[PDB]
RNA sequence: GCAGUCAAGCGUUCAUAGCGACAUUGCUUUUUGAUUCUUCGAUGUCGGCUCUUCCUAUCAUACCGAAGCAGAAUUCGGUAAGCGUUGGAUUGUUCACCCACUAAUAGGGAGUGAGCUGGGUUUAGACCGUCGUGAGACAGGUUAGUUUUACCCUACUGAU
RNA sequence: AAGCUCGUAUCAGUUUUAUGAGGUAAAGCGAAAACUUUAAAUAUGUAAGAAGUCCUUGUUUGAACGUGGACAUUUGAAUGAAGAGCUUUUAGUGGGCCAUUUUUGGUAAGCAGAACUGGCGAUGCGGGAUGAACCGAACGUAGAGUUAAGGUGCCGGAAUACACGCUCAUCAGACACCACAAAAGGUGUUAGUUCAUCUAGACAGCCGGACGGUGGCCAUGGAAGUCGGAAUCCGCUAAGGAGUGUGUAACAACUCACCGGCCGAAUGAACUA
């Protein structure tokens, strides 16, 4: 992960940085080589965590395109 | 589903007589006599010509006409046994320690006693039963052969011949010792 | 039997039942070849080895034999009086009794009367015959032919079928090393004897072909003259 | 959580010149001992890794021969 | 299977033989108090 | 109860260029005329889109039987909506009378299939006038030449509390 | 857990609107048994004697069933609670782990402040640390750290 | 109530009619479902005479507005009937649970918030073994008769009544209940639906056939239908798989898949309750 970039329900649970299901956070997609249009290379998308951590362990979320 | 009546028939040889009371059988042949006491399976037997004896029940479930052709059988199995005779033929085999059988009355009850099985002290008895003629056959190495008029004694007594010789704690794969029946078949032969 | 009842046993083999269409198409061909031909034998071949009757069949290209259900054959012939393809089948039709057998042909009489006469193959007891010999199992090893050839070219018996001689064909034997082994004097059959069913099992196990089968005739018919001739042959 | 163009945006991309830049910029790190570290620079390191082995690690028996062969 | 065992894209040659609006999926998830 | 059959004859109401409507009639079995009326209002707007408001009675009569003392075989057919999807289904009883059938067809299907009046609708009352065409083998097995049976063993009945006898189920 | 594939049925009739059991793939670190020197915030109470009795979800003892069960020793199951189920070392913490003897050292409930006490109850004190301009408060730490009845009615145990 | 001006044929937790509103088809039918031509309600507003009709027409003929007479009580639907309105002020009260009927939003599952209507508190009596919310029920003191709800083997007043079926449970069942494990598993039993086989002979049993190219190809110590791999074809038939299991080191041997002989009338599968 690289940030938080949204949590529903609060602001301030953003800041803090909490994982609640919802969430949007920023991955680091380098090791699915994507590549976009001119040539460059992506290393960090958005994905939506789908799922209550607080029942696992696991986060797990999915990606945004 | 309730059939109005269910019937069998019993068919009767020329040398015996069957005579039917309440629900005392008694079958009389050529070798001897044998009763039966089916006071607890609610037919009705009816005669028809001193060779066919029809056997009904009125008005009957399935649990009920299961019941039925289970008293023809055992009707029939007296009357084949008063006629024929039963013979059973069992044979006992071993490896290293030989089985040593042998008949001895222990104050008028005639026990079979079985010796050395498997090397072991205990000498197991099986009790004869009152009916039952039991001898070594000849002409055959260990083979002891049991007859009778009933079936439920040549059986039986065969059964616990058979089973006073398990081998327990041991693989019955490579332990071979024991006392099995051979044959079941009649007197007469042929 | 709402409950408590055998259930039956489903098996994945690739085969199928013949149906209807089997027996429909039989009785069709017999009745569509009835007037090809003119002589219309029948024929009693109960226990016939298929080889034995592809011979018989190969031993002329030229005239059809067929096989069928019993009453099948009849419905293509005609019960009573009242219905048949041709004329006075009838009195050939009530004869048929066992695996019968329906020969057409495009010869003369008399050669088929001596083909008939003149042809029979070695094979087995097939029970209820007369036992036409006398063998008894030597009492030693029981080696794998039975004892009637010369037992030092026959290899042993092999382990595998004990229980099958020791509890089917009721035979006092036991097991010493690997060879099958016998102590006492055996007697199968005494010749000149019914053979029940046990019998048999145990003659063909050792592989002695002693039996006489030669197909037989019972009746016939001509077309050209429309009555039949029954004439006997064993 | 509304509708929006961003989330489906890419955010972090990176080009050619300057992952062979950094490449070739970790080869020459001269370790001071008294110098700590401060900050870090987020860059996408699985990318500038992999310096040259000599190994060809074994390959898989278990694709070809499972074990009931 | 056994009974229909009776009757009865596009990858070069390298890839074959081998195997393997703006919403977003999760709106309105349920809140989450304070306490 | 103890049924009876009546025969209801209903009709729409009159109305400008619609006059003399075409004069429906059914077969109803119940207890009195009042279930019947009800019944037939109910299955006229269950067939189609006729109703009560807007319809009238013609005519409720009772029907008898023609001849009430001589036995008979009926297959009555029946629908009904209990509890899950509904199915048909035919029966097959030996009686004296229509009503009597129906009466036991009626005690039958409460017994078994949990079933109550409005849930079941009779279709067909027909009387089998051949032979041979019965079906049903508990039906089947009271038609043989020469029958007779025994009555059910082990059955008596008595009045007093203290019997001096030991009584026997002559028998 | 999340994202899919399948496909017996269900769903008013219905696949394809929809659900959908059983099966199945994706991965949470390294294909050669190499040591992995994680041991990462419990905010509230466990732990231990003396003594009964109950459950079975059985460790041992009795009897059975199955296993490449040759013998010996084992492993997985069935009935079964009749009988038994230990001695010690460790608080720079023991919501544990060690080493012995043994046939075996099974798991729990009723618990338990009137039959006993350890951290933890807080207090009367005092000091050190952090914070506060200060009186003082606490992220702490150390030391100090009293509850006694029945002589009443019942229950239990014995006695007239 | 203090009290007084007023029981004034006017009122009403009600229906009917006229009409709006839901407009959902479920009337019911279309000009090539594509209506609005139009129901039946479901509770939803308003209106149904004396402060009303006509004659006659002066002002900012149709709009309100002024005027001078005609108009009668079966005087303008049904049911019931005498308890609505001001003033004085004077006593208590001013914050809550259960259930049903709509509506909105909800997740592991609960549920949460609005509104109507009954129960309770302030309330005894009959029944449910026992009970504030469950079923009955108009509380002075007594006599007699008839019942509600619940019942009737004994406790316990009242049929060990009558009629038709089902059920055997080594913790049956007799339930605040139609929610929870609840979807299935069973060679327990009973009824039903849909498909098939069948006197050119069914289902179960015995007995016979089960063949030829061919020990088909690649494999390898040996693999002949049966350790494995790729096809799975041809001929002859009534039928007979380049083979369903047992078996051999390889074979042989037995077996069913499929045919026929003996016997003789009903049988099988799936599915629902």
């Amino acid at each position: 992960i690289l940030a938080v970039k949204k949590n529903p329900q609060s602001p301030m649970y953003t800041q803090l940085g909490v994982l609640t299901k919802g969430t949007i956070i920023e991955v680091n997609v380098s090791e699915l080589g994507m590549v976009t249009a001119g040539g460059k290379v992506v290393w960090g998308k958005y994905a939506q965590v789908t799922n209550e951590p607080d029942r696992d362990g696991c986060v797990n979320a999915v990606l945004l395109v | 589903m309730k059939y109005i009546q269910t019937e069998q028939q019993i068919e009767v040889p020329e040398g015996v007589t069957v005579s039917i009371k309440s629900r005392i059988v008694k079958v009389v042949g050529p070798r001897g006599t044998l009763t039966k006491n089916l006071k607890h399976i609610d037919v009705t037997f009816t005669k028809v010509n001193n060779q066919l004896i029809k056997v009904a029940v009125h008005n009957g479930g399935r649990k009920h006409v299961a019941a039925l052709r289970t008293v023809k059988s055992l009707v029939d199995n007296m009357i084949t046994g008063v006629t024929k005779g039963y013979k059973y033929k069992m044979r006992y085999v071993y490896a290293h320690f030989p089985i040593n059988v042998n008949i001895v009355e222990k104050d008028g009850a005639k026990f079979i006693e079985v010796r050395n099985f498997l090397g072991d002290k205990k000498i197991r008895n099986v009790p004869v039963r009152d009916g039952v003629t039991i001898e070594f056959s000849t002409n055959v190495k260990d083979e002891i052969v049991l007859s009778g008029n009933s079936v439920e004694d040549v059986s039986q007594n065969a059964a616990d011949l058979q089973q006073i010789c398990r081998v327990r704690n041991k693989d019955i794969r490579k332990f071979l010792d024991g006392i099995y029946v051979s044959h079941k078949g009649f007197i007469t032969e042929d | 039997m709402p409950r408590s009842k055998r259930s039956k046993l489903v098996t994945l083999a690739q085969t199928d039942k013949k149906g209807r269409e089997n027996k429909e198409r039989i009785f069709d061909e017999v009745r569509e070849a009835l007037d090809t031909y003119r002589y219309v034998w029948v024929l009693h071949l109960d226990d016939v080895r298929t080889p034995v009757l592809q011979e018989i069949r190969t031993s002329w290209a030229g005239s059809k034999l067929i096989m069928g259900k019993r009453k099948v054959l009849q419905k293509a012939l005609g019960e009573k009086r009242e219905e048949e393809y041709k004329e006075n089948l009838y009195q050939l039709s009530k004869l048929c009794s066992g695996v019968t057998g329906l020969l057409f042909t495009d010869e003369d009489v008399n050669t088929v009367k001596e083909y008939f006469k003149s042809y029979v193959r070695s094979d087995y007891s097939r029970p209820n015959t007369k036992a036409p010999l006398t063998f008894t199992i030597p009492e030693g090893i029981v080696y794998s032919r039975g004892g009637q050839i010369p037992a030092e070219e026959d290899v042993p018996m092999i382990h595998s079928l004990e229980p099958t001689m020791r509890n089917k064909f009721e035979i006092p034997t036991k097991i010493k090393a690997g060879k099958i082994t016998i102590d006492s004097p055996y007697l199968v059959c005494t010749e000149g004897e019914k053979l029940d069913v046990r019998q048999a099992l145990i003659l063909k196990q050792f592989g002695i072909a002693a039996s006489e089968f030669k197909v037989k005739v019972s009746a016939y018919y001509d077309n050209d003259s429309s009555t039949v001739e029954s004439t006997n042959i064993n | 959580v509304q509708p929006d163009r961003r989330w489906f945006g890419n955010t972090r991309v990176i080009s050619q010149d300057a992952l062979q830049h950094f490449r070739s910029a970790l080869g020459e790190t001269q370790k001071d001992t008294y110098q700590v570290l401060l900050r870090r620079n987020k860059l996408p390191m699985s990318l500038l890794e992999e310096k040259d082995a000599d190994e060809s690690p074994k390959a898989r028996i278990l694709d070809t021969e499972s074990y009931a062969d | 299977a056994h009974e229909q065992s009776k009757v009865k894209d596009a990858l070069p040659t390298y890839l074959l033989d081998r195997e393997q609006k703006f919403s977003v999926p999760l709106p309105k998830v349920r809140g989450i108090s304070e306490e | 109860a103890h049924f009876k059959e009546y025969q209801v004859i209903g009709r729409r109401l009159p109305t400008e260029s619609v006059p003399e409507p075409k004069l429906f009639r059914m077969r109803i079995f119940a207890s009195n005329e009042v279930i019947a009326k009800s019944r037939y209002w109910y299955f006229l707007q269950k067939l189609h889109k006729v109703k009560k408001a807007s319809g009238e009675i013609v005519s409720i009569n009772q029907i008898n039987e023609a001849h009430p003392t001589k036995v008979k075989n009926f297959g009555v057919w029946v629908r009904y909506d209990s509890r899950s999807g509904t199915h048909n289904m035919y029966k097959e009883i030996r009686d004296v009378s229509r009503v009597a059938a129906v009466e036991t067809l009626y005690q039958d299907m409460a017994a078994r299939h949990r079933a109550r009046f409005r849930s079941i609708h009779i279709l067909k009352v027909a009387e089998i006038e051949k032979t041979a065409d019965v079906k049903r083998q508990y039906v089947k097995q009271f038609l043989t030449k020469d029958l007779k049976f025994p009555l059910p063993h082990r059955v008596q009945k008595s009045t007093k509390t203290f019997s001096y006898k030991r009584p026997s189920t002559f028998y």
